[PDB]
Order: structure tokens, then sequence, then C-alpha cells
């Protein structure tokens, strides 16, 4: 089958500034190419297609271009509504079997900011419903990319925790995060300090936040 | 090739093998040289609920201008060939011979026209397998050739003046095969298949579709120098060798031009119980087995 | 001797079948010759008729031989003769059509009278037979009337047409209002 | 310009059908050819299929092929997604889609591959989970830091609010995770002033519509 692959995975553009994305394909489509539009919770929306062509309600500001294997969109001045997810199709095989690329994400560039963090210990009354999960907060902080990892008497954790990642805020351009490490009453009590130690670009150390039972 | 003297030999026009063996095979080219991306039929074997076939194939892009195809006798047989300028088809004809192929035929797909045809040696020409049914098709062969120029762009063009003349002779003809005191009358079709109410055709591998009203439209025996019908090229189409539909891809070319001759009509007089006198005749066709029977009236194939 | 029987503005299927299982030339015509609809090769053609709009076969059936006449919509005119000539025979069958209405259109009062009018092609004398819901009957030709309707007549009436032996039934919704003492 | 509307969102148990649906009005139906296209959580955009509605015929992607069924109805203008034998990964939104083809009742086809116009979106989750609703506990405290983690529940989706609504400003309601134990769970936070703890409550409102499920609890100091 034809495989449709975007490069990069994740782009991030100062606003105002240009963007080029690249769709590549692994054999000839000619010009039945696609790009499409997405939001967060949205359906996808029509930008292009024949490899060049706007669709109506569509601003001059996106225009795509190429042919055969090799496909680019260009949004030559990003606003507030045009970052998102953008995914190219193409249809030009007979019986159809039509494929999209994994997309890349479009997302607003900005200065670094270190996240805020914070910790909460389990509450009593899920204490006393047998379980007990501990959660630690990355407040408003860019770029993306933070490492977080539980220790538990000063001991590695591993397997017993997950993350939540919000959406870039419309207002300040930042992200929030949440880990939550999970174990059962018994093993709860097995141990006295529990934290979170929290790696960032805007950290020039990394920095833990903690709580010991009781 | 060899002629034949002191032999008679009756011909049916009308009930002839060659048709038959020729309709299969041009089927069988067209079938294999233009090929759809998706393919129609009914089957209706089951007593209750139909299934309809569906076929779905790769579909490329093909056009050339159709070769002329003979047809040759089969082991056994023989082919007679009748020399009279103005046969009929049907009775004896002792001016006749053998031969080892037809003439060489192109085969047309189209329905009201007859295109790059032969032409009568004499006079026009007219014919039918039974004229007082206003159900069978009327034949007409011209003694003298009519472009049609046809683009992709939406039209065919056609000489007002070569095209009334033309009428004129076929009307002359007519209403000596039905009363020389006829008012003969040409009207647009009457209804049925988009094929068979317009001026149906392939031309650089697509099937156009032309308004002909405008060619049948006039009354004899009671200002435009061209003649322009609009066209309409078609993805979808039905089938002509048997029940069904079929899809075809869209054109890829912007220069699709046909320049052809119209060699003969096909005709379905109206008829129907009327005092009145006077005789309707529309644009027909559909049937391809009159497209070969108008090229083949002079021929019969017989056993040895 | 081949007798149909039609309803106004409803759709009717005349048979044609062929003695072999193939699909073959056919046509349709009616008492004065006129082409109705028929085929050439796989194609459909439709004649000059006042049928033409209304006019339908079911090409899904050409190969199993069978080459029916469908009529939507049906007017009183389209009654006649239709004839379907297959492989050198003629199969001949003929057309009533029938219509049914009330006097008025709209609601009745208890004790108002009601006629119902059937309409007919020229040339035809039918027996008309209608019931109402409480078992009300009355007979007739052209025109059926009750003098005086009772509340319990509110509902459908069915009404049966009897011509050449064959019947056909219509339902009519008739209401009679009821009140307060 | 047509519009697409879809049917309801379905939960199913793995081994499972399910037939999904969507009017399409506004425009003459048998002119658009539609398709769906479905959507894993996290995930990208997967082709399934395609009908071409006035032949009636579909198409359909390789690897879903003999277990999905695409169909039209003309009557009522509305298109539908039969997916057969489900598994845990056909959990996913499934997207209806379709695209104007010319004058197709006139013979007319382009036999267009992109999609123009988009319904809203049907949840189909898959899942041998049971529907419950979840058990709200706070999560209590420059300055500082509140929240109510809402743990246990199935299936998506959950709606968060504080305040009944009036409180928006610094509220972060993260997206679900999928727990081991194939529930889901997460965590809403707001941040406030250190000065407002001890004088404003702050109640978080829990919304889970598919065990008919509604709670409000309090956080404090
Ligand atoms: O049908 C599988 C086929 O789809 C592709 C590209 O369209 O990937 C899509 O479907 C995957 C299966 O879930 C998703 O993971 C992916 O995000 C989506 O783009 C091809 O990868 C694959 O051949
Ligand atoms: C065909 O031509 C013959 C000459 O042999 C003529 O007698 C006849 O009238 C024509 N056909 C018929 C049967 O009308
Ligand atoms: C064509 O035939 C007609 C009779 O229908 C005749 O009048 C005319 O002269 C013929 N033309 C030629 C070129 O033979
Ligand atoms: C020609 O058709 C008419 C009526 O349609 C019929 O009466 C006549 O017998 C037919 N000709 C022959 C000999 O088959
Ligand atoms: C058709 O084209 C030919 C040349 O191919 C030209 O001579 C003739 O006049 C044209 N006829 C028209 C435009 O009707
Ligand atoms: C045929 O049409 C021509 C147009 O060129 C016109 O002169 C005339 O009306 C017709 N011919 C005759 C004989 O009237
Ligand atoms: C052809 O054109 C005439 C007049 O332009 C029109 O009345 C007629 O309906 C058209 N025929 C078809 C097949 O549309
Ligand atoms: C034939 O065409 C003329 C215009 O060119 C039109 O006025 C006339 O009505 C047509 N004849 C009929 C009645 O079909
Ligand atoms: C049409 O007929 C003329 C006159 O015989 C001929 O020379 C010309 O080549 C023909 N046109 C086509 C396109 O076959
Ligand atoms: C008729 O012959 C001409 C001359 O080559 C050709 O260009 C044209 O395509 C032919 N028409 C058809 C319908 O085959």
């Amino acid at each position: 089958d034809i495989v449709m692959t975007q490069s990069p995975a994740t782009l991030s553009v100062s606003p105002g500034e240009r963007a080029t994305l690249s769709c590549r394909a692994s054999e000839s489509v000619s010009s039945d190419l696609a790009w499409y539009q997405q939001k967060p919770g949205q359906a996808p929306r029509l930008l292009i297609y024949g490899a060049s062509t706007r669709a109506t309600g569509v601003p001059a500001r996106f225009s795509g271009s190429g042919s055969g294997a090799e496909f680019t969109l260009t949004i030559s001045s990003l606003q507030s509504e045009d970052f998102a997810v953008y995914y190219c199709q193409q249809y030009n095989n007979w019986p159809p079997r039509y494929t999209f690329g994994q997309g890349t994400r479009l997302e607003i560039k900005r200065t670094v900011a270190a996240p805020s963090v914070f910790i909460f210990p389990p509450s009593d009354e899920q204490l006393k419903s047998g379980t007990a999960s501990v959660v630690c907060l990355l407040n408003n902080f860019y770029p993306r990319e933070a490492k977080v990892q539980w220790k538990v008497d000063n001991a590695l954790q591993s397997g017993n925790s997950q993350e939540s990642v919000t959406e870039q805020d419309s207002k300040d351009s930042t992200y929030s995060l949440s880990s939550t490490l999970t174990l059962s009453k018994a093993d709860y009590e097995k141990h006295k300090v529990y934290a979170c130690e929290v790696t960032h670009q805007g950290l020039s150390s990394p920095v833990t936040k903690s709580f010991n039972r009781g | 090739e060899v002629v034949l003297v002191n032999v008679t030999e009756n011909f049916n026009w009308c009930k002839n093998d060659m048709v038959e063996q020729m309709h299969e095979d041009i089927c069988s080219l067209w079938d294999q040289s233009l090929k759809p991306c998706v393919k129609l039929t009914p089957l209706c074997v089951g007593a209750g609920s139909c299934n309809t076939s569906v076929i779905t194939q790769a579909c490329p892009k093909v056009s050339f201008e159709p070769i002329p195809i003979h047809y040759c006798a089969p082991a056994g047989f023989a082919i007679l060939k009748c020399n009279n300028k103005t046969f009929n088809g049907t009775g004896p004809c002792t001016n006749v011979s053998t031969v080892q192929c037809t003439h060489g035929i192109r085969p047309v797909v189209s329905s009201q026209l007859l295109l790059n045809g032969s032409l009568a040696e004499e006079e026009v020409v007219i014919r039918s397998c039974n004229f007082t049914d206003n159900a069978k098709t009327i034949i007409v062969q011209l003694n003298t050739s009519v472009e049609i120029n046809c683009t992709g762009a939406g039209h065919c063009n056609i000489a007002r003046a070569k095209w009334n003349n033309t009428l004129k002779q076929i009307a002359s003809k007519l209403r000596e095969q039905f009363g020389n005191n006829k008012t003969i009358i040409f009207k647009q079709s009457s209804g049925g298949d988009p094929e068979i109410v317009t001026h149906w055709f392939n031309c650089g591998g697509e099937f156009f579709y032309c308004n002909s009203t405008q060619l049948f439209n006039s009354t004899w025996f009671n200002g435009s120098d061209t003649i322009t019908l609009p066209c309409r090229i078609k993805q979808i189409i039905n089938m002509w060798c048997k029940v069904g539909k079929m899809m075809y891809a869209p054109p890829i070319s912007g220069q699709i031009r046909c320049s052809s001759n119209i060699t003969g009509l096909l005709l379905t007089r109206d008829g129907g119980n009327s005092n009145n006198e006077s005789e309707i005749f529309r644009p027909g066709g559909g049937d391809m087995r009159d497209n070969w029977r108008s090229e083949l009236y002079k021929y019969k194939v017989v056993k040895i | 001797k081949k007798v149909v029987l039609g309803k106004k503005g409803d759709t009717v299927e005349l048979t044609c079948t062929a003695s072999q299982k193939k699909s073959i030339q056919f046509h349709w015509k009616n008492s004065n010759q006129i082409k109705i609809l028929g085929n050439q090769g796989s194609f459909l053609t439709k004649g000059p008729s006042k049928l033409n709009d209304r006019a339908d076969s079911r090409r899904s059936l050409w190969d199993q031989g069978n080459f029916p006449l469908i009529i939507k919509n049906l007017k009183i005119e389209d009654s006649d003769t239709y004839i379907c000539e297959v492989e050198d025979q003629k199969e001949e069958v003929q057309l009533l059509v029938f219509g049914l209405t009330a006097n008025s259109d709209t609601h009745l009062l208890q004790g108002q009278s009601l006629t119902l009018t059937l309409e007919s092609p020229p040339g035809s004398s039918p027996s008309v037979q209608c019931r109402s819901p409480r078992g009300k009957n009355i007979q007739g030709g052209k025109t059926l009337s009750v003098s005086q309707l009772e509340l319990q007549d509110s509902g459908t009436w069915t009404c049966t047409v009897l011509q050449n032996q064959k019947k056909v039934e219509f339902k009519i919704d008739i209401v009679v209002l009821a009140f307060q003492k | 310009e047509v519009q697409l509307v879809e049917s309801g969102a379905e939960v199913k148990k793995p081994g499972s059908s399910v037939k999904v649906s969507c009017k399409a009005s506004g425009d003459t139906f048998i002119r658009y050819s539609f398709t769906w296209v479905r959507q894993a959580p996290g995930q990208g955009l997967e082709w399934m299929g395609r009908i071409i509605t006035i032949l009636d015929v579909a198409h359909y992607a390789p690897h879903l092929q003999g277990r999905v069924t695409i169909t039209a109805d003309k009557s009522t203008s509305t298109v539908y997604l039969e997916l057969r034998n489900l598994r845990s990964d056909d959990t996913a939104v499934y997207f209806c889609a379709g695209v104007y083809e010319g004058e197709a009742d006139e013979g007319e086809y382009d036999n267009n591959g992109f999609l123009k116009h988009w319904g809203q979106g049907t949840l189909v989750t898959v899942s041998s989970a049971s529907t419950k609703g979840p058990s709200v506990f706070p999560l209590a405290p420059g300055t500082a830091a509140l929240g109510c983690l809402v743990k246990d529940y199935f299936p998506e989706p959950v709606t968060v609010s504080w305040n009944s609504g009036a409180l928006t400003s610094g509220v972060h309601t993260f997206p679900a995770v999928l727990q081991s134990s194939g529930l889901y769970s997460l965590s809403s936070v707001v941040t406030v002033p250190s000065s407002s703890l001890g004088t404003q409550t702050y109640i978080c409102n829990v919304n889970h519509k598919p065990s008919n499920t509604k709670v409000d609890k309090k956080v404090e100091p």
C-alpha cells in the first residue's frame, strides 16, 4: 500500500511567521493529494485538494504545492487559529485504498517557562476505600518536554504511575502535566517519604517537591 | 475474386449469421480494449431477492481510431457476395460471387447516425425488415457524405445546407415507400435511455451524448450557416452488449477532437391508426446489429 | 380475453413472458397501434404515446424473459387494450381504470348525506358496493349515496367495484363529528 | 451544502457488532459519495471505506475487508456503517464524510477522493468493562493549587466545572488515562489566591452522563 509520511512530527512556530509542512509518498500519487486541519475535539477540515487548490472558505495564507511523491503546505503568516494538527491524504489508487499521513502538530513557540511543581497526598476518603494515589502537578511550563520521576524512600519507581498533558493554553501558550502514582493501602504504609523529581529546560537543577506520611 | 454465372441465390439480410457472429467479436474487442472502473450487471436467478453483480478493476485511459475489421469464412463455410449496385437484401441475385473475407468495416459504436461507413453507389437507399411495422428500424444509406465535427468542449457541428439537401433526399425516398401523397415530417426522439434519445457515440475514448433535435425538426412536401449540437461527455454509461451499467474515469485530455462522415441514419416511423395522411420519423438506434446489417446486407455464409 | 383493473393515481404492471429464458426484442402498443414502449438491444425506447412520461419497464428481468409494462400515476384516459409483441407473437391485455371520491372533502355532521361518485372509461357498466365501519351497505352504478350518516359511520369505508367478473377495492376516510348533549 | 449529523455514542463488548448512522441533508443525496474515517485516542486518521451512492457500490480498506459494510438508504438520505466482530482496538471516534461528485443523475461523475463535508463524529468504545460512575476525591491544598481526583469510571466522557460554572480562570481539566483495570481516571485542578482559602469555598462538579451520575465534592483547607 501507498505509505504517507509527514515531517516533522512537531513544528514550533512563533506567531505571525511562516510555516512549512511536508508530506512524502512511497510512490507517485500524481496530484491526488489533500491536506486537512484538525483541532482538539473537532472533526477534520479540508484545506487543499488536487495538491494545490484551496477549498471554499479557506484563507489565502494557506497554499499547497508539489506533484508525484513530494508535497508541501505553506502558511505564510500564522494566526492563533492556525495552530493545530495537519494531515495529508492520497487518493490516487484504483480500486480505492486511500491513506493518511501520521500528521504534523503545529504549536506556538514562546520563551522558556519553568513549571511550578505541586504535590497532593492521598485523601482520607480514598485511603478508606483501600487504594492510594499520589498526584504530582507541573503547572504552566514551556516547552512541552518534561521528565518526572517518582522516588519512594530514595528509590526509583517504575511501572506504577501515569501521565496526562493538557493542550497548549489559548492565552499564555504553556502546558500543564499531571503524574499519578498508584499503590495499595499496604504498599503505601510500607514506606516513609514520597517524592517526584522533575527535570525541565527552564530549571538549572532538577526540582523536587515531597512529603512524609503523617 | 471468384465470380459466378448462370446461378441464382436467394439472400435474406434479416436472417444472417454473420451479423450475430460479428456482434460478439465486436463486444469482445470493446470489452477488452476499453475497460471500466466499475461494471454492474443484474443477476436475478433467485425467485425473490435480486443480486447485482459488481466488478471493480484498474481502468487505464485509452484512445485510438478504431481499425477496420474484416469478417472471414470459418472452416467449412464460404462467403457469397451480391454485386447488384442496388441490392435490397432479399430475393434472388444472379450477379453473385464468392470471397475470402468481407470488405473493411470500422466497428463504430453509436446511435441515430452511422459514421465512417459505406456509401450507396447511386441513389439514397432506405431499408427495413418490415416497413409496415412501426417498431422495426429503418436504415438509411446516403450516396453523399456529411461531415460532423465534434469537440470535448461540448458541441458538434454540421453544415446546414448540406444537411438540408440530405433530408430532402431521404424524404423523397420515404414518400416513395409510404405513398406519393404523404407529408414527410422529422421530429426529435420520443424518449428512452440517454444513449437512445441523443446521438450517442465514442470519441477519443470518451462517450459523447449530443442533442439532435435541431437535425430532426422539419416538414416536407407540404438561416444559420452551421448547425451546432450541444453535447455532454459522460462517465456513467448504459451497457450496449447486454443489460447493465458502467462507470469510467473523467477525461485527462483537454483537446478531444472527432471529425467523422455521416454515411447513414437509423430511423423509426411513428405509424399508428391515423386517417390524416403524413408520416413522422424520429432518430433511432441502440441495437448495433442494425449498424452491422447496414454493412453486411450484401453477404451471406453458406456451407461447402 | 385477459382483463386487468386499475385505480386512479395508482401503479399497475402489465406482464409479458417469452417462451425462452433470454433477452430478445419486444414492444408494447395500444389498440391504435401507437408505440408505448419497447427495447432496442439493451436500451429502452418510449413511443409518442400519452403515457410516455408515466411508462416504464423492468430491465433486470429482460434476461429472464420478462418484459413488463409499468404504468404509474394511472389516469382514466389510460384505459385501453395493450398488446405485447415478442418473438413473432402477440399478448393482449385490456386495462380499465376507476376512481372513487366523496361529495365533499371536509368532515360531516350526523344526519347529513354522503354521495360517492365513481369515475369510469366510456362504454363499461360496473357494479359498486360500499360498506361503512358499522356495516351500512349501499350499492348502485355511477353514483352511490347515503341519506343520513350515523356517528358510527365515521372511519374507513370499503368499496368494491365489479367489472368483467374481476374486482378491485377502494378505501375512503369519512369523518362524522360527535357532539355534546 | 450538506450537513452531516451522526447518531449517538455507542458502547460495546468485544465480539459484538455496531451500526452507526449519518443523516445527510441540504442537497441532492445521490450526487454525493460518502466515506467513513475513524481515529483512535491519540492516533491519526484511518480511511475505512467509501460508497458510490448512486450505483450503491462500496470499497473498503484491505485490513478491514470482510467485517465492515457501508450502505445507503435513498428514501431517508441516511448512510450507515456496520462493523462486525468488534475488538478492543476498534475503540475510536468514527467520522462520516462526503463530497459532491457532479450531476450524477445525468451520468456525470468525478469520483473525488477528498472529503469536504464532515459529521460531528461518533465515539465507539469497545471494552469488557461495565458502565459505572466516578469516585470523586479532593486534592486538598504566591498562590496555591487545589483540585479533584476523578477516578475509576466507564466509559468516556466525563465533564468537570467549578462552583457551578462560576469559576473558570486558571482551571485545568486533564484528559483521561486508561488505567490497567480498564477504567478511566482524570484530575481537574485550579489555582487560586492563598488568602482566598478560609473565605471562599470551592466545589468541583462532576457529570458522567452514561451512568447518569452527578457529584459535587467540596475541597477544603
Ligand atoms: O488501515 C491501516 C493503514 O492506515 C494507516 C494510514 O492510513 O494508518 C492509520 O491507521 C492506523 C491503524 O490504527 C493508525 O494507527 C494510524 O494513526 C492511521 O494513520 C497505515 O499505517 C496502515 O497501513
Ligand atoms: C427486393 O428487390 C427485389 C428484386 O429481386 C424486389 O422484387 C423486391 O420488391 C424487393 N424486396 C421486397 C420483398 O420488397
Ligand atoms: C444521390 O441520390 C439522389 C436520389 O436520392 C440523387 O438525386 C442524387 O443525384 C445522388 N447524388 C449523387 C452524387 O449520386
Ligand atoms: C410486418 O408487421 C406487420 C404488423 O406489425 C405484420 O402484420 C406483418 O405480418 C409483418 N410482416 C411479416 C410478413 O412478418
Ligand atoms: C469539419 O472539419 C473539416 C476539416 O476536418 C472542415 O473542412 C469542415 O468544413 C468542417 N465542417 C463543419 C465545421 O461543419
Ligand atoms: C433547407 O434549408 C435551407 C437552409 O440552407 C433553406 O434554404 C430551405 O428552407 C430548405 N430547402 C428548401 C428546398 O426549402
Ligand atoms: C434538446 O434541445 C431541445 C431545445 O434546445 C430541447 O427542447 C430538448 O429537450 C433537448 N433534448 C434533450 C435530450 O434534452
Ligand atoms: C423546430 O425549431 C424551431 C426553431 O428553430 C422551433 O421554433 C420549432 O418550434 C421547432 N419545431 C417543433 C414544433 O418541434
Ligand atoms: C469525409 O468525407 C470526405 C469526402 O469524401 C473525405 O475526404 C474526408 O476525409 C472524410 N472525413 C473524415 C474525417 O473521414
Ligand atoms: C471516423 O473516421 C475518422 C477519420 O480517421 C476518425 O478520425 C474518427 O475518429 C472516426 N469516428 C468514429 C466515431 O470512429
